[PDB]
């Protein structure tokens, strides 16, 4: 029945607002349904994964980020947030690839300035462990 | 510090 409008934007705004109020459980329910309505929009998977990350659900988060990565191969926020989750699980080699990928996708784009510094900080911590 | 989402509309 996807002759559904851009009431999709109304739903995204609501889920976005719930997330900023720390209502992660409610936000995740909306984001989940949005992923059902339009499985090609990457904001919905970033949102869904973010809620799972916020609630400590690392494997579920990585799963949503993986999907987002498939539909938006240029978006560095997916491997970067997955790398965070993989770090929390103590999976350092996998986290490293995540960070290196993010770094490739960010390149020297000005909008990801602070995000670059976090990436480098994490790569430096994993690097020293292998000594 | 939770992940930062894309802004709406």
């Amino acid at each position: 029945n996807e002759i559904s409008s851009d009431t999709l934007e109304q739903l995204y705004s609501l889920a976005f607002n719930q997330y900023q109020s720390g209502k992660y459980e409610d936000a995740h329910k909306v984001f989940q349904a949005l992923c059902v309505l339009d499985h090609y929009d990457s904001r919905f998977f970033l949102g869904l994964g973010a809620c799972r990350q916020a609630m400590g659900q690392y494997d579920l988060a990585i799963h949503s980020y993986s999907y987002g990565a498939v539909m938006d191969i240029k978006e560095p926020r997916f491997p970067f947030h997955a790398a965070e989750c993989l770090l929390q699980k103590g999976e350092l080699a996998e986290a490293e690839s995540g960070l290196f990928l993010a770094q490739e996708l960010i390149a020297n784009k000005p909008e990801f300035k602070e995000l670059s510094t976090r990436v480098s900080s994490m790569l430096e911590a994993i690097k020293l462990k292998k000594e | 510090q939770v992940p930062e989402l894309i802004k709406p509309s």
